[PDB]
DNA sequence: CCCTTGGCGGTTAAAACGCGGGGGACAGCGCGTACGTGCGTTTAAGCGGTGCTAGAGCTGTCTACGACCAATTGAGCGGCCTCGGCACCGGGATTCTGAT
DNA sequence: ATCAGAATCCCGGTGCCGAGGCCGCTCAATTGGTCGTAGACAGCTCTAGCACCGCTTAAACGCACGTACGCGCTGTCCCCCGCGTTTTAACCG
């Protein structure tokens, strides 16, 4: 039995934010609650906007909408930013 | 056209009122202000959200649907609106 | 001389009146001219279904209700008759809403 | 034996037996009753 | 052709694989696109790394090396934004940010 | 043969069928059993059974033969169950039940 | 278009209930409302239930568990009471 | 028995936690009260979702997720 | 020997400091244990669920004392009351 | 195409403004008792270590069961008619508040 | 403890617009068949959970004692309520 999980990202990100600075695994595993909890609530409130407007696919602007409704203000306006400029740099090359 | 000082159209007898019904007995003078104050910021959550939504939709008009799911979104479920 | 009701009597009247009925407490116009005023800081030249803005005015109205029926359970906490803005905004920091 | 026995809460069924032959008395409800 | 990874396409360190598969076997929606595992896992990149940026800062002040769960409890209760979304959040070991009303300090 | 509606079965008079179709187009899971929508209709049945039946006490209590919002504000928030159920909820039209704190009336 | 609603049941169980009492169309729209609201909740938990035990099909099971989390006490034992009951009497004719 | 197990040091000291200056005599009988009501709510959610799987021990996962259900979020125990 | 009110405050910023638990694992899990016969008997226990529940406990009294202390000092008294207490959960719904 | 926005005019309930005055917010003061604080004495918590085994966890079949498509039709819905329960009013009897 | 009197309940009468029943007209609910597959059931492994005792020691408990503060009482003053008058913006069409 493999049980994937988010640790070594949290890792890289953690290398390039502070390339000194260790994590231990108790803070690891709360980074692993975090990014599963966040992740189910976008992906909740996509559906939601999905069902509510009647269609049957998620797109980065329903992606978008619910980031928007999730996190307030400062997080919403870079979170965008950051999300808008993965997605040109991904279907631009 | 700029909309300005339409808070002030809240009256004191309707802020008055509200609390008579809350079961308020006797109202200090200085509730009002911050009553408006806290009233402003309620309808500036629950208007961005419905705002958003709205323009999820690509629509101009705000429909009460949208300002259900705005509450329902906030946790107050408001019945009878659809 | 002018009979006049003991200070307080009218209060409660009104308590037993507005708490008896359905009626609508904030008139509708200007309401609905502060919805707008605040609408129009996210985005200019919307469109209001009037059920939309009965709606703000139901949700609105009963929150604060509800919060002035907290503020007098914090006012009459303290031994007072009178609401008080620390007791509001004390409502407000213990629901967690800031 | 067959009554407690039969209500098979946990880990009793080696623990009952060995008390109630030695003491009844070392439950304190049964003691009490 | 030799298979690039489309994480590395975007500049995302986390597996836009893998948050697709969970989009189209989370019972979301019924279709989903290809833009969204994309932008999403950079929202998750940004939060993670503001997060992890604070928890570095805090951890730094209290000479430690080494993140811990109060370097967590601090770094987002010391940030406003991040206490408002996780307000509803009870953290693991946590504690609780030093305080004292101040009129029950001495005079 | 004559086709026989699946809520006449099960002595319900909710839409079984629908509830059935909600159930598989609401992308709740992949697959939804034969069991479920009749549950979850019998059990919507009795929860309408039974605010219907304190709406219509009050609305008997009131000397009105026509249940209004009035009269389910009262018979949700005089009853325990239904007020930690529907707690969060904002009925339009309600008002608020009639109460004084015992300290504000005279003596 | 035509846009279906609870109406009509609500009315039935109505007469089941109080035969000689009618309805506002107000109220109806609340109990309509009413409706939606519960059943998107039990309809949510069995989705979590069956996401979380790892199963793909929503069975009378889940949604048993939903209800006993959902609905307090007596409104949740009366409740699986009447729903066991109408499943028994759904399969057994 | 059990609840009596909680002791007035130990409320004590979670009263020295949130900040509290000096306490009342009284506030040790409610203060299990309360403890005795949250554990209620939780656990019976927690046996609920055990009792689902068709298992007889109660895990971690089924606690967070009765936490998570009940609106408080847990996290480093897993979800 | 110190002022009353000193050792009080020191052990404020004495366990406001650490992430310590405050409460002994074998009381709060016979506790435990004994809530939960009511529900199911003959029921097993994981050492993390227990170190769980006795998070979001320690943690939840530790929100209701503060919010407690916020009365009390609204009342314009250092010292909380039960009626503080069951103020608090009584403002927040809870009840 | 229908529901929103905009305009206009007539009514009038409601809001603003003022003005006495009585009761409640607030400061001060004093008492008594209840809680902090320290010390000697128990006492279970913590840690370890033994013995057992129940049930978590995984696998391998194998089969009833639900998704899916074709055929069919009747339950529910939109449009359309009554008619009566309830809003509104006018008068009278009753009740609760306040100064003798 | 009691009448003057202002507000409220009660009752009879009237007009109306929404509740309630009817009637075409679908289109989704029901039936009949298949077809693959999720999970039901039996079996096997072995891990962590259960009970218990030995032994030490940090914490809890009981108690003596002081004084800090909660609470009751009093006086003051100020400010919000009850009512009249006047204006205006809500409301309705």
């Amino acid at each position: 039995t493999r049980k994937e999980s988010y640790a070594i990202y949290v890792y890289k990100v953690l290398k390039q934010v502070h390339p000194d600075t260790g994590i231990s695994s108790k803070a690891m595993s709360i980074m692993n609650s975090f990014v599963n909890d966040v992740f189910e609530r976008i992906a909740g409130e996509a559906s939601r906007l999905a069902h509510y407007n009647k269609r049957s696919t998620i797109t980065s602007r329903e992606i978008q909408t619910a980031v928007r409704l999730l996190l307030p203000g400062e997080l919403a306006k870079h979170a965008v930013s950051e999300g808008t400029k993965a997605v040109t740099k991904y279907t631009s090359a | 056209k700029v909309l300005r000082d339409n808070i002030q159209g809240i009256t004191k007898p309707a802020i008055r009122r509200l609390a008579r019904r809350g079961g308020v007995k006797r109202i200090s003078g200085l509730i009002y202000e911050e009553t408006r104050g806290v009233l402003k910021v309620f309808l500036e959550n629950v208007i961005r959200d419905a705002v958003t939504y709205t323009e999820h939709a690509k629509r101009k008009t705000v429909t009460a649907m949208d300002v259900v799911y705005a509450l329902k979104r906030q946790g107050r479920t408001l019945y009878g609106f659809g | 001389k002018p009979h006049r009701y003991r200070p307080g009597t009218v209060a409660l009247r009104e308590i037993r009146r507005y708490q008896k009925s359905t009626e609508l407490l904030i008139r509708k116009l200007p309401f609905q001219r502060l919805v707008r005023e605040i609408a129009q800081d996210f985005k200019t030249d919307l469109r209001f279904q009037s059920s939309a803005v009965m709606a703000l005015q139901e949700a609105s109205e009963a929150y604060l209700v509800a919060l002035f029926e907290d503020t007098n359970l914090c006012a009459i906490h303290a031994k007072r008759v009178t609401i008080m803005p620390k007791d509001i905004q004390l409502a407000r920091r213990i629901r967690g809403e800031r | 034996y067959q009554q407690m026995l039969k209500y098979r809460g946990f880990n009793n069924q080696i623990m009952q037996l060995k008390k109630i032959c030695n003491h009844p008395f070392v439950f304190e409800e049964v003691e009490d009753q | 052709a030799k298979a690039k990874t489309r994480s590395s396409r975007a500049g995302l360190q986390f597996p836009v694989g893998r948050v697709h598969r969970l989009l189209r076997k989370g019972n979301y929606a019924e279709r989903v696109g290809a833009g969204a595992p994309v932008y999403l896992a950079a929202v998750l990149e940004y939060l993670t790394a503001e997060i992890l940026e604070l928890a570095g800062n805090a951890a730094r002040d209290n000479k430690k090396t080494r993140i811990i769960p109060r370097h967590l409890q601090l770094a987002v209760r010391n940030d406003e934004e991040l206490n408002k979304l996780l307000g509803r959040v009870t953290i693991a070991q946590g504690g609780v940010l030093p305080n004292i009303q101040s009129v029950l300090l001495p005079k």
